């Protein structure tokens, strides 16, 4: 059962602030120590801070303006993470982990996507991507799903509810008007489709909507 | 605030070969290194606590060693599912710190992309405008060039493509193109064209489709 | 039974409670002070362990304010009882040979 | 008397795994540690690990792929070192050395040359090597054997059984097709030949085959 549950996602206007969570499940002893962490596209890991829930005292990094505040509820067994006063710079992935007091993070979170923009939340598009009449086709099919015109980032796109994730492939979104768009694809063998159903997932938590999407093939 | 360095930042091997990743330390810090992976959209997974402990879980594969200053991630026999980024991390001294990061990167043989067009759909049209995907797919060295011709005539505006890493599942690369364009731009218009050039062919692989 | 014997006895629990609480109160002191070393659980026992002997070998010792109180609280739980032991010891070959006249 | 004593050559085919030795004679302490030094040829001394044979424990090289496993036999006084899934990269000379517990190895096994190879062994062809009866003499003369054919490495070459050691030249082998050979000489005074006899001792441990070769002069 997952160790440490996240919100998938938080937007957050410039100068305002959010409060991100973080919920534990499993063994809890008093040699707790909740850690954030926090981690820009395309780069590293940056740690800031850490959190001993039972005793409630926590220590941030020095190394960096501190945006964050940490806080502990003994009963609900959930760790927030205060970030204030935002700006682009504090947009990122932030992860929690836990660590048992001897130094190393055993599990993480799955993360919470935060972003900061004067934008406005989206749902996504989703559209079939079935081939084309004069398609030939070998011993193997190729789908897809169209996710378009969602704000912000990220969508979690599965193909049958993950019974199919061999041959699959969901590419990397493309920012363009306050607008993501990315397309995901799959491949399964061409004589199994259309006889067995194969459908698109697509959920996009920072809108909190789930929409599925079947893929028959064109009239 | 000890100082951990990761060099080099990409590593790339063969597949089967052994690898090894380096930290240095800025200072003496005993075992107290831990290392992690990371794999695309994934959050880090312990590999092996104090230098050489091994985490249940973790492929016989893995390994470490070092002590003061000097530490190795060593894969025994590298495979695709290792295609990620390697961490290490101090709990020698407060506060804790994390290295710069390593990417591995793995070298198998050149493959061909696999070309599909996909026409807009209903759905879409629909709720005004059009969309014409193309995926190239498995192909490598992930150098790949796609152009886009509309009735014979190459096209440019409108078009927004998009790579993917070096895949965990069979070390080859993808790409998406698509050409974005209202009902109307799509209405006056019969074949949509998405050709491909890449290292494999010295010809393009091309796919295309009419709007009947 | 005896009270020296009881006292010696009750120090030495009192003192294994130290001794662990002295490792947790170590770590949440130490942990927030850049370069300290007392700053994981398993290690702070072992601090405190050849703290409360006074073999102080280090190999690791407190850095912060609160840190160094702790230190001082184990140091002299451990002398005091290692030295209600001794006096248990005594009156024991005392009040006994007593009787070998 | 040698102290370690090792057999001198073990062949195993890729994958494999063979069992290598080392019986100890002299005194014998409970701080004795008996360590495995393996030498790639052209190469130095890297060490693979160690066992105390009064306790049974062992500790491995952190910094290369475990191959070895350490084990230890009190009664027969002998140590154990169990190689497994081999490969040409495991050829190598391996020694074992006595270590009493001070840190220094003072004295070392003869070692053992292992090889790894799904060739087949082989005894060496011994011939004499006498000068040509056109071949005018100094006042000394030079003689030798040829050892070739032989699978695998390595063989010992000694002259009238080690007493006769000064102006012997043993060259090193040369491979080809699976089949090393090397030749050795001797000179011994031109006047003390062939009134005194001067024989080739050649032993070839892979094989278990020791054969000498009497050298007199040709018809
Ligand atoms: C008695 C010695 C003092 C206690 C712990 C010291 C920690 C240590 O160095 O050892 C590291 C691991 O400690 C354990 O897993 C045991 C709990």
């Amino acid at each position: 059962q997952v160790q440490l549950q996240q919100p998938g996602a938080e937007l957050v206007k410039p100068g305002a602030s959010v409060k991100l969570s973080c919920k534990a499940s499993g063994y809890t002893f008093t040699s707790d120590w909740i850690h954030w962490v926090k981690q820009r596209p395309g780069h590293g890991l940056e740690w800031i801070g850490e959190i001993i829930p039972s005793y409630g005292r926590a220590n941030y990094n020095e190394k960096i303006q501190k945006k964050a505040t940490l806080t502990a509820d003994k009963s609900s067994s959930t760790a927030f993470m205060q970030l204030s006063s935002l700006t682009s710079e504090d947009s990122a992935v932030y992860y929690c982990a836990r660590e048992r007091g001897d130094g190393y993070f055993a599990v993480w979170g799955a993360g919470t996507t935060v972003t900061v923009s004067s934008a406005k939340t989206t749902p996504p598009s989703v559209y079939p991507l079935a081939p084309g009449s004069a398609a030939q086709t070998n011993s193997m099919v190729t789908l897809g799903c169209l996710v378009k015109g969602y704000f912000p980032e990220p969508v979690t796109v599965t193909w049958n509810s993950g019974s199919l994730s061999s041959g699959v492939h969901t590419f990397p979104a493309v920012l363009q008007s306050d607008l993501y768009t990315l397309s995901s694809s799959v491949t399964v063998p061409s004589s199994s489709w259309p006889s067995e159903t194969v459908t698109c997932n697509v959920a996009h938590p920072a809108s909190s909507t789930k929409v599925d999407k079947k893929i028959v093939p064109r009239d | 605030d000890i100082l951990l360095t990761q060099s080099p930042a990409i590593l790339s091997v063969s597949p089967g070969e052994r690898v090894s990743f380096s930290c240095r330390a800025s200072q003496s810090i005993g075992t107290d290194i831990h290392w992690y992976q990371q794999r695309t959209n994934g959050s880090p997974r312990l590999l092996i606590k104090y230098a050489s402990e091994s985490i249940s879980g973790i492929p016989s594969r893995f390994s470490g060693s070092g002590s003061g200053t000097d530490f190795t991630l060593s894969i025994n026999s590298v495979e695709s599912e290792d295609i990620a980024n390697y961490y290490c991390q101090q709990s020698n001294r407060w506060p804790f710190t994390f290295g710069s990061g390593t990417k591995l990167e793995i070298k198998r043989a050149d493959a061909a992309p696999t070309v599909s067009i996909f026409p807009p759909s209903s759905e879409q049209l629909t709720s005004g405008g059009a969309s014409v995907v193309c995926f190239l797919n498995n192909f490598y060295p992930k150098d790949i060039n796609v152009k886009w011709k509309i009735d014979g005539s190459e096209r440019q505006n409108g078009v927004l493509n998009s790579w993917t890493d070096q895949d965990s599942k069979d070390s080859t690369y993808s790409m998406s193109s698509t050409l974005t364009l209202t009902k109307d731009e799509y209405e006056r218009h019969n074949s949509y064209t998405c050709e491909a050039t890449h290292k494999t062919s010295t010809s393009p692989i091309v796919k295309s489709f009419n709007r009947n | 039974s005896a009270l020296h014997w009881r006292a010696a006895g009750a120090a030495t629990v009192l003192l294994v409670i130290v001794l662990l609480a002295g490792s947790y109160l170590a770590v949440l002191a130490e942990r927030g002070a850049p370069g300290a070393q007392l700053i994981t659980y398993p290690r702070a026992l072992w601090w405190a362990c050849e703290t409360a002997t006074t073999v102080g070998y280090x190999d690791l010792y407190p850095v912060t304010l609160w840190g160094r109180l702790v230190a001082v609280v184990v140091m002299v739980a451990g002398i005091t009882s290692f030295g209600l032991v001794t006096a248990a010891l005594a009156t024991w070959f005392v009040g006994r040979e007593q009787e070998r006249r």
